[PDB]
């Protein structure tokens, strides 16, 4: 089975490469959507009030909607309005323009997550698609003919690895205080600090990832974990996703920056910026006790098979 | 007189 | 009895055949308000400053100061400065104008919610009306006289309810606990499921509405609940507005998407993509017990009054 | 064979208008002032380019000062990368020059600009680099599609041009000394003559009503109407920079004072009692103010230019 | 030694053009003022710090007024969190102080560069709570990576800085204790000096022409060409700015007058019929508006600053 | 049992 | 008498 979904978000060009590049998606185009007349073209566009459009084929199978969703709200400004990069105008303005009616509750869902974690409604509208005209050729498939054209979005984000949040909930406190060890709750729930070496994944570095003990969210790749003296586990950078990652500003006796877990927000550790330079120069700091390693090899039952194709950049 |  | 309030906001064609069209409103006009000196007209009106401005004189026992205001900024834009639409200038800044310093508390909550909303500050200015002259005759009930004229906002949005959530605030926990059935409590604020065809309404088709049993604010018409054999009560779509429901996604052997009331934030029950495909496709799939139906002749002294006549398609 | 390149928000609008004004012989748009040598209308949002138009025109017959008022008289000087509902680099502002000798002109021009405004303005003004012409679509837009996308009024390029250049105001001093004391105490203070006994209040003959005080033409006959207020009524003025306007709070009322562009002379009031089919407005002008100068005398005086407009 | 902070976009372009004006003794990158003393060019959008130039420089060769000059030669003053392509709060214009005594001379240059532009600037000014140096490789990134990215051009570094302040205009009681009166009636009163009988006409001596109402300088010896028509004549001014004009139809003519920056004083006249090799303007300016200065005195006047632009 |  | 240019 295969559906469409429309979406709007500044420049096309660069909009329409990026999800030729998603696992899933067979067909892509780009086109003027719910402007104030049934036709316009590229000259008469700043006139019509239609939005740039790129307009997504994919296989339910392969990705679901919400997928394409999470794909779509990594790329652009959600409060921005009317304008994305450097273009300015109502052709620019960001949309999420449906044609089957039943993709609302998706839609919805994924409106209202981005919304509550921003705290403020977004500027992305959600409509009915009125009608959608097809873009001249030149722009059909554009940085697919120009492979070094104008682009203000790294495209190379759709080749990145998504973690739904959804698919990790953080459990109810007391069923953590009994499923977590004494050490991992104190550590993760009250911000406590492990031991420097006698932690569990010190020196650990076999091929896998570690996870966040409280909700089996991925957070950090074992390619991105390396040799530090200083007794904890310690990487370079999240999991292919700075979104795993909340930062709070610490004062024990000293001024640090707190690092914690997306979903579950739990107590990870924190980081400074003394890492490899070669590497970004951060070091992320984290307590075994609030990890939980998963081998390459037990990672596929383990449920994690998605991140395999990542394991060794 | 004034204008008004 | 009568009042009256004026406000700006944008090309006051458009905002006064809205107002023209709400319930309460006994009368309107426009004109030219707080400017640098008491005189202009159309000619004028930019070396003046005046704001274009619509008076609104209601009944403030049919509607109120508030819903006056929260009708005027679900059709205003509350960002954009010294411009709505295609007019930009200072005569089409937005602002509210008004005689009574005893109104500004009513006025200000509003601009303070709408403010917490977006998350950002709103550039309508609130300021004492200075001066008010009534514009030129061609000018009032311009889009009365001149259908197909110049109009950016939709006035049809003047005829969609407006639910206002500050009517049904969430009582505390424990008087819920005290007020609600044992069932109720559990699947309004525990998230359970009422038995599949033992419930109040599922059969249920009599005229009027079906109000959130935790608030008692607005959900369903009558005329949206259809025929089903899933077992509980099923909708098209929630109470002719999209904001009364929270769309959260859910996992409990399967994936699916439950739908929550917008003030007391109650569990409902969960939307599908299976419903008739001529109501939109889709089915709010209720809990009974997370409901309270209210019948058509009881609306009026159940404080109900004004969703009437929405009850017909 | 003499030509200036101006930038001022979307092109076609622009090139209309100019095109419609006496002693163009020319026009064209293009893309100039870009970081790279080439671009058209598809990377034109990225080679930072601007819409600019193309003026050939006779040197004999219009001036590059007078192209430039025109220019001013459209755009948004104030405004930075937007004109109308356009955003963006390519719809700056810019004056865009080939040769040296035109500077003067152009920046007396600019800081008049600035000195009426009493800020800075956006326009740039710099040495044209490179003009690209436009797609042949865009070329004479609106000269195909007559009612195509436009945001400024193409006719205000058929509307009189008064250059205020042409009627500096006299010193203090060599007016209260060349103007009775009428004209003086009205003119150069908050004076009004008396109401019905002032020369132009019965007045209605063709021509033109001109600032007493400088010669800057202020009313065409045919906005003037019959009203016996007692001082001479007017619908509207020639042009509506003419006309300067203030908060008078004096003698116990709230009006609104009315003043000249140049020289800055009292003129009298505007009131909205006007004939409603004429505008609503009424300015009330002293007759010491002005010097009538009928349309016979109006060539030979420095007015011919004028003519064309007396007609209804 | 001193040192002020300046955040302005890309902090490769800012360092290298600072690391260019004389009397700058060090310069390095970093940034400052986030919500945290950790961070770094990874953690920078997290952190909300702002790039900055630390300007470590010698007082007494170039000033804390002049370096603020400096800055906002090269910045965009209205612009909100942007320079260039650039977009973000690290990119956020400001000036970060230590020693709250130099306030005053900060604020002198926002409020006098706030009347200029009219809108208040969108630049950010606080005390400087923390600055964080910066990775290596960005330190003088483009004394290193040449062709890097640089939105700016870091020669106008060179560009000499003619600081209005020090040219303001004496009172008219002091004008008239030491300009001649032909001086005088020139300057003040728009009169013309005779032709051939001025002191510069025949003046072809090394230095500069200084306006001699305020002291202003106006132009380079380099710029003057003989013309034979009675007045020192000159090709341009030493800078742009230093020049306004003004329609001048005074004397049955239509000419373009030309008068000093800081002083208002009348200098004459601008025509487009110079050596077409020189730029094809001719600025007939008074002997008696100007102040000749001699390139070995030049330093002792107080004007040593421009030494190094004499030659041609 | 549950919505389905 | 007056400064003039061609």
């Amino acid at each position: 089975h295969m559906a469409e979904i429309y979406l709007a978000g500044g420049c096309f060009w660069g909009l329409e490469e990026y999800f030729s590049r998603i696992s899933g998606v067979l067909e892509t185009s780009v086109g003027y959507a719910n402007g104030q007349v049934e036709t316009t073209n590229y000259q008469l566009l700043k006139e019509t009030d239609h939005a740039e459009t790129v307009q997504v084929i994919y296989d339910e199978k392969e990705v679901s909607l919400r997928e394409i969703l999470l794909y779509y709200f990594r790329v652009i400004d959600p409060l921005s309005i009317n304008q994305q990069g450097n273009d300015r105008g109502r052709q620019y303005r960001t949309g999420i323009y449906y044609q089957d009616e039943a993709d609302l509750p998706a839609i919805y869902t994924v409106v209202q997550e981005q919304e509550r974690m921003l705290g403020r409604k977004i500027a992305v509208e959600v409509e009915q698609l009125r009608h959608y005209i097809l873009a001249e050729d030149y722009h059909q498939d554009y940085l697919r003919k120009n492979p070094s054209g104008y682009c203000h979005i790294d495209v190379t984000d759709a080749d990145k690895p998504l973690i739904d949040a959804a698919n990790y909930e953080k459990p109810s406190q007391e069923v953590l205080k009994a499923s977590l060890s004494e050490e991992s709750y104190r550590v993760t729930q009250e911000a406590a600090t492990e031991a420097p070496f006698t932690n569990a994944y010190d020196q650990t570095f076999e091929e896998g990832i570690y996870v966040d003990i409280t909700t089996g969210e991925p957070l950090f790749f074992a390619k991105d974990k390396f040799a530090s003296g200083c007794g904890w586990p310690s990487f370079s950078r999240p999991l292919s996703k700075e979104l795993i990652h909340y930062y709070k500003d610490l004062s024990h006796g000293m001024e640090r920056i707190e690092v914690r877990s997306r979903s579950g927000s739990a107590h990870l550790g924190h980081v400074f910026t003394d890492g490899p330079r070669e590497l970004g120069g951060l070091r992320y700091c984290i307590n075994s006790a609030s990890l939980r390693f998963v081998a390459k090899d037990e990672m596929e039952k383990a449920g994690y098979g998605y991140l395999l194709p990542y394991l060794n950049k | 007189s004034h204008m008004a």
